RNA sequence: GACCCGGUGAAAUUGAACUGGCCGUGAAGAUGCGGCCUACCCGUGGCAGGACGAAAAGACCCCGUGGAGCUUUACUGCAGC
RNA sequence: GGGAUGACCCCAGGCGGUAGGGGAGCGUUCCCGAUGCCGAUGAAGGCCGACCCGCGAGGGCGGCUGGAGGUAAGGGAAGUG
RNA sequence: GGUGGAGCCUGGGAGUGAGGGCGCGAGCGAUAACGUCCGCGUCCGAGCGCGGGAACAACCGAGACCGCCAGCUAAGGCCCC
RNA sequence: AGCUGGGGCUAGGAGUGAAAAGCUAACCGAGCCCGGAGAUAGCUGGUUCUCCCCGAAAUGACUUUAGGGUCAGCCUCAGGC
RNA sequence: GCUGUUGGGAAGCAGCGCCAGAGAGGGUGAAAGCCCCGUAGGCGAAAGGUGGGGGGAUAGGUGAGGGUACCCGAGUACCCCGUGGUUCGUGGAGCCAUGGGGGAAUCUGGGCGGACCACCGCCUAAGGCUAAGUACUCCGGGUGACCGAUAGCGCACCAGUACCGUGAGGGAAAGGUGAAAAGAACCCCGGGAGGGGAGUGAAAUAGAGCCUGAAACCGUGGGCUUACAAGCAGUCACGGCCCCAAGGGGUUGUGGCGUGCCUAUUGAAGCAUGAGCCGGCGACUCACGGUCGUGGGCGAGCUUAAGCCGUUGAGGCGGAGGCGUAGGGAAACCGAGUCCGAACAGGGCGCGUCCGCGGCCGUGGACCCGAAACCGGG
RNA sequence: GAGCCGGUAGCGGGCGUGGAUCCCUGGAUGUCCGAAUGGGGGAACCCGGCCGGCGGGAACGCCGGUCACCGCGCGCGCGGGGGGAACCUGGGGAACUGAAACAUCUCAGUACCCAGAGGAGAGGAAAGAGAAAUCGACUCCCUGAGUAGCGGCGAGCG
């Protein structure tokens, strides 16, 4: 409905914070809460588990959620924002022209 | 000109004075004080002290009307041809509240003082004193009968 | 202030332009402006719409 | 809303047209009172005086 | 029970109080005003004389052009007859 | 009254105040001014101030606290103290 | 004679219609009451704000715009407090 | 003329009462709850910022009126004289 | 709409741009026209509701004449008695309804035009339907000189809930971590809760019913001060002592002087009333009229109302009407006069609105609180 | 049109660019109570009859239909019954209040109760209005107008 939002599960550019410019692939979409995962926040997770299981090594833990309307798409381009083509039968997402 | 001052130039008088004081309208809340001003007085025009506070006159002002009422009888308006005098040509009604007087109720009686205007006036009554000021100039018809 | 909607149009979307019709003539919109810019078939209908 | 005017002080007061209220003067009211003698020749038409103040303000709208 | 110690620990009331006694005085019954006289600061257990102590916006009286209950050969109705 | 207006400048009086009447103002919320101007080089708010301006109501400035709103001069409407 | 928050008139807004002490003139009372009812005031009311009266609304002195670590005074005092 | 469990009836100017005006969901001379209803209150309480000016009355007439009100007296504001 | 910048974070600042039939708003780590959602504009319905707004047909409608007095709504009209409705309260009481009683005619009928009667009119009762415009707001949407958690609904939250009540019914409080849970791994004390480290984060006296977090209140540390003192708790004066070093504030030792606040009062420190303290909520408004003032407009003119047409927080059209221009009189009526009167004595009375704003008044609940009660329905 | 399996955070369990999750529209299933309606009932439960179905079975069971009552026409069939924040019409209809007491009056045909009805209701085509050789259904808004009037000719209503 409204939640739905720039992309889906690929390789995007983040325009935010500390990673303000910062090509993530893939990026795993939330979005009840608006956000994706893709590859920026990197913030780690003081946690155990809640199943006490293979106990507590190093930290590499995971991401974090960053809000979806700081996530540019990407092309032959950067940035560029989506558009839709819909060529008689279907509906795809075409930026500010490059192509794709 | 601009927003800042067109604003109104020196006289609104605009304080709707609040008597919530201490300075001002000092906590009895001005005029007050005793009590019987406290959420009413009834009326005092009409009303009280209780004795009569006018009844004691008494209703001259008879033919007070039966209950169907007042009868929908005509009523003369009257200008003065003074009054009519400001305007020039075969004065009548709608030269009249078509412009200005008479009200639209019912037809024209013209009386009073002034300089007459030579006019031919189709009033529809006239004082006497109307028509030797204006046959001293002019000349007049009367009323509708159709 | 212009009878020509496709110009009220145009300046309809600008942070110096109150666009308005020619009859919405009135003197809040025109004080809370700095100028004015009418068009001819708009000072006719003012100027016979005051005496 | 749109305040009533007394009907009894229209029925027994005239207000006049430089501002005063005028009434009978009391006494002659069919009697009730004596016989002759010039007091009722001089109940004519007074004009209150003070409670036109207080008397105006009820006939307001029809004068 | 009260009193001491350990535990939990309310209340109505409360203008602030750093709250003595007497003669006056003051809205006429004062810790607070004046004069004097006592009087180190702070408690604990008590007695209740005062704080016009608390409690109930007197329950008696009066006023309300209040309100009810009730009576009747008050007035006027209505039921009923 | 003096004024070669700029009515600032002096002069003679007055200036306790309840109910009240009258005149000036200061504030709070909201709005026009505002698609503006301020504001993370810290908003409203909070704590202070021995400073500043105002007779006062209050207003400024400075210091921390606060972490994101505030809204000028002139005006308007109050759920205004 | 009297230029004074004097008057007269019109209009707006009232408040007030529980007053009290003292003096004088009286009534009622008892030639009693901080009694009650008037008249002429006055003062408190609202000036107890101040001084004296030991204290104390109305007794005596006096009408408090604010300040001053200046002065002269009224009632009252001048041995001390 | 016993007491008591169960099942039931009677309800607001009505029930019920071996009668006290008692009882009727802990306060019954007419239950409680909602609604008219923000009843009414000539009564008591209360009325919220600041400054400046002027400043009363508690009297008369009339009141089913005496703690209230109308008018005049005293007060203020503006205008004219 | 990209870069650089301080920053935790940029959209802030700056440079170089661009769109605009879109510079309404929201969120984005803050201050974004150009990141997102959007908005302007424009598309979209297979299925259902919807709808002459647009055209289609149906059903129905098309004794103009002159006559033989056929029929025109029956316990009805009309009359009386009893009442309600309308402005109508018994009044001069019509009319419209109709509970009782008497009781007709069908067009030379019958009713009405305010007792009634006669002329002149008006109109057809005792059968029924009839859109539209209007009231409303559980509902959906937008709009706010509307509220921002004691406000707004009683409920922003799991509220008509808990709780009270047998019951009808009453009926609460209770929002906010941060950007993101990254909501604290691992130690150490402790049984745990809670801490202290470590860690997160810009910030952890932002650490979990957690933003800001005031005051009352309760502590701890420091300065001054008190155990021969007396007081509505202060104030003025000096003096002593730590803070700043000119002058200050903090303390208070002594002296001088001092009867709290509000209300009601003839008077209150009052041993009259209210107040434990603090924080919030809390009481002169408003609608329509009126009376005076003032700022304006117009000015013997003034002036819109409902409604109509149009918007973007564009307003015009609308003169129906209302005031005002002449008043007297009870009224006919007369008129710069009128009336009382026989009177050409005398005397009584004899010339602006529309707004805004304010004082005040009327009806409104009408400044707010509070009755005992009354009545209706349960 | 790429994420979902509601307010999921956890079992990890699956499911989706051959189209899901969602949203809308149309069906289907809608237990039981409720107008409750087969009868009873102390609502959400009991107890049935007839027909048709499962030693699952003739007895107790369970399933799926149908079984109230009233109104209209020819045993036969189409409606009605209750609910709804207000809005409206009709049947009833107070009292405090105001009159500075109060009874006529006012409050008020208000509140409330009942019935009815619908997106509106009401009313409605003249046995009208009342001064015009006039208007021509009814309703609503503004004027008329606080007028005409009514009125213990008070209060006020209008
Ligand atoms: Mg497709
Ligand atoms: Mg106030
Ligand atoms: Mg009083
Ligand atoms: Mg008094
Ligand atoms: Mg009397
Ligand atoms: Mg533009
Ligand atoms: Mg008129
Ligand atoms: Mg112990
Ligand atoms: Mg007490
Ligand atoms: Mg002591
Ligand atoms: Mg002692
Ligand atoms: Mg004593
Ligand atoms: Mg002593
Ligand atoms: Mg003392
Ligand atoms: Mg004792
Ligand atoms: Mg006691
Ligand atoms: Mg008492
Ligand atoms: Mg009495
Ligand atoms: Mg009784
Ligand atoms: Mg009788
Ligand atoms: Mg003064
Ligand atoms: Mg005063
Ligand atoms: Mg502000
Ligand atoms: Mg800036
Ligand atoms: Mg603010
Ligand atoms: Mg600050
Ligand atoms: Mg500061
Ligand atoms: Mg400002
Ligand atoms: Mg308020
Ligand atoms: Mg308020
Ligand atoms: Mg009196
Ligand atoms: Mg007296
Ligand atoms: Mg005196
Ligand atoms: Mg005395
Ligand atoms: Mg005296
Ligand atoms: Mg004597
Ligand atoms: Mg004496
Ligand atoms: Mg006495
Ligand atoms: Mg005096
Ligand atoms: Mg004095
Ligand atoms: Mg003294
Ligand atoms: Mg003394
Ligand atoms: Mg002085
Ligand atoms: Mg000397
Ligand atoms: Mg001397
Ligand atoms: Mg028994
Ligand atoms: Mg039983
Ligand atoms: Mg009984
Ligand atoms: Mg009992
Ligand atoms: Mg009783
Ligand atoms: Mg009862
Ligand atoms: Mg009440
Ligand atoms: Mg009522
Ligand atoms: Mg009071
Ligand atoms: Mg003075
Ligand atoms: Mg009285
Ligand atoms: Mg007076
Ligand atoms: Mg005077
Ligand atoms: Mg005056
Ligand atoms: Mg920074
Ligand atoms: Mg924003
Ligand atoms: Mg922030
Ligand atoms: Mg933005
Ligand atoms: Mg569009
Ligand atoms: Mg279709
Ligand atoms: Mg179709
Ligand atoms: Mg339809
Ligand atoms: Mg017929
Ligand atoms: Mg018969
Ligand atoms: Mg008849
Ligand atoms: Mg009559
Ligand atoms: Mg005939
Ligand atoms: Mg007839
Ligand atoms: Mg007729
Ligand atoms: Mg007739
Ligand atoms: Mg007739
Ligand atoms: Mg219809
Ligand atoms: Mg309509
Ligand atoms: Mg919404
Ligand atoms: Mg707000
Ligand atoms: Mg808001
Ligand atoms: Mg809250
Ligand atoms: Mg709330
Ligand atoms: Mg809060
Ligand atoms: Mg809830
Ligand atoms: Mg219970
Ligand atoms: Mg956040
Ligand atoms: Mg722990
Ligand atoms: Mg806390
Ligand atoms: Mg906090
Ligand atoms: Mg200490
Ligand atoms: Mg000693
Ligand atoms: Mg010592
Ligand atoms: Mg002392
Ligand atoms: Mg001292
Ligand atoms: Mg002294
Ligand atoms: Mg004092
Ligand atoms: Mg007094
Ligand atoms: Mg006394
Ligand atoms: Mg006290
Ligand atoms: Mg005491
Ligand atoms: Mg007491
Ligand atoms: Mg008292
Ligand atoms: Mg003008
Ligand atoms: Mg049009
Ligand atoms: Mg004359
Ligand atoms: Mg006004
Ligand atoms: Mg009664
Ligand atoms: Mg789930
Ligand atoms: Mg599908
Ligand atoms: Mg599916
Ligand atoms: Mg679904
Ligand atoms: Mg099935
Ligand atoms: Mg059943
Ligand atoms: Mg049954
Ligand atoms: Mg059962
Ligand atoms: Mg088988
Ligand atoms: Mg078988
Ligand atoms: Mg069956
Ligand atoms: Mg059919
Ligand atoms: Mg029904
Ligand atoms: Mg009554
Ligand atoms: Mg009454
Ligand atoms: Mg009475
Ligand atoms: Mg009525
Ligand atoms: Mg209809
Ligand atoms: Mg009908
Ligand atoms: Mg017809
Ligand atoms: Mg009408």
């Amino acid at each position: 409905r409204v939640k739905m939002h720039v992309k889906k599960g690929d390789t995007v550019l983040v325009a935010s914070g500390k990673y303000k410019g910062r090509v993530g692939k893939v990026k795993e979409v939330l979005p009840k809460k608006y956000a994706v995962i893709v590859e920026g926040v990197n913030i780690v997770k003081k946690a155990v588990r809640v199943s006490p299981k293979y106990p507590q090594g190093g930290f590499i833990e995971k991401e974090a959620p960053l809000h979806a309307s700081k996530v540019r798409p990407i092309c032959p381009a950067c940035g560029k924002p989506t558009r839709v083509r819909k060529k008689f039968l279907e509906n795809g997402k075409k930026i500010r022209v490059c192509a794709k | 000109d601009l927003r800042p001052n067109p604003g109104a130039n020196k006289r609104r008088k605009r304080v709707g004075r609040g008597p919530g004081s201490g300075h001002g309208k000092t906590a009895t809340r001005g005029h007050k004080g005793q009590k019987s001003r406290s959420g009413g007085l009834k009326d005092p025009r009409r009303f009280e002290g209780g004795r009569s506070t006018t009844l004691m006159r008494l209703p001259k002002r008879g033919m007070q009307g039966q209950v169907p009422g007042e009868i929908k009888r005509p009523r003369y308006q009257g200008v003065n041809l003074k009054d009519l005098a400001r305007f020039e040509g075969e004065v009548t009604p709608e030269l009249l509240v078509r412009a200005g007087l008479l009200k639209k109720g019912y037809r024209l009686k013209i009386l009073g003082e002034g300089e007459a205007k030579p006019l031919k006036v189709v009033a529809h009554a006239f004082s006497k004193s109307a028509l030797e000021k204006l046959k001293a100039a002019g000349g007049e018809p009367v009323l509708l009968e159709a | 202030v212009t009878g020509n909607e496709l110009v009220r149009r145009a300046a309809r979307n600008l942070p110096w332009v109150v666009t308005l019709a020619p009859e919405g003539l009135n003197v809040y919109d025109i004080v809370r402006t700095e100028r004015l810019v009418m068009d001819l078939d708009a000072w006719e209908v003012f100027q016979n719409r005051i005496g | 809303p749109k305040m009533k005017t007394h009907k009894g002080a229209k029925k027994r007061v005239k207000i006049t047209a430089s501002g005063k209220v005028v009434a009978m003067k009391t006494g002659k009211r069919h009697l009730n009172w004596q016989k002759s003698g010039k007091e009722i020749r001089q109940k004519g038409r007074k004009f209150v005086l003070a409670k036109p103040e207080a008397e105006r303000i009820k006939l307001l709208l029809p004068y």
